[PDB]
């Protein structure tokens, strides 16, 4: 997982 | 050339070093708030970070945090952001 925005 | 200039990346290095850089990297925990402050939705920061994440390590280095600063400031007064890391945004460290 990644991108702590979505 | 690099979509970002030295003056545009110079301010990015201040916001990048204002969250406490680690070996030249910022965790989304420091950038997320930096992008959530642009009044933009997580769709711009969820996509501006990705195109900003040049190494995909879950952090924005001084060069990655730069690509995410003009990508966030342009979504407020210029235009939205695409999801395709353009080759004109890659720093020289990726040469
Ligand atoms: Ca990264």
């Amino acid at each position: 997982s990644t991108n702590p925005f979505r | 050339p690099w979509a970002v200039k030295p003056e545009d990346k110079a301010k990015y290095d201040a916001i990048f070093d204002s969250l406490s850089p680690v070996n030249g990297f910022l965790s989304g925990d420091k950038v997320k708030p930096v992008l959530l402050n642009s009044k933009l939705p997580v769709d711009i920061l969820g996509r501006v970070w990705e195109l900003s994440d040049i190494d995909h390590d879950g952090m924005l280095d001084r060069d990655e945090f730069a690509v995410a600063m003009f990508l966030v400031y342009c979504a407020l007064e210029k235009e939205p952001v695409p999801m395709s890391l353009p080759p004109a945004l890659v720093p020289p460290s990726k040469r």
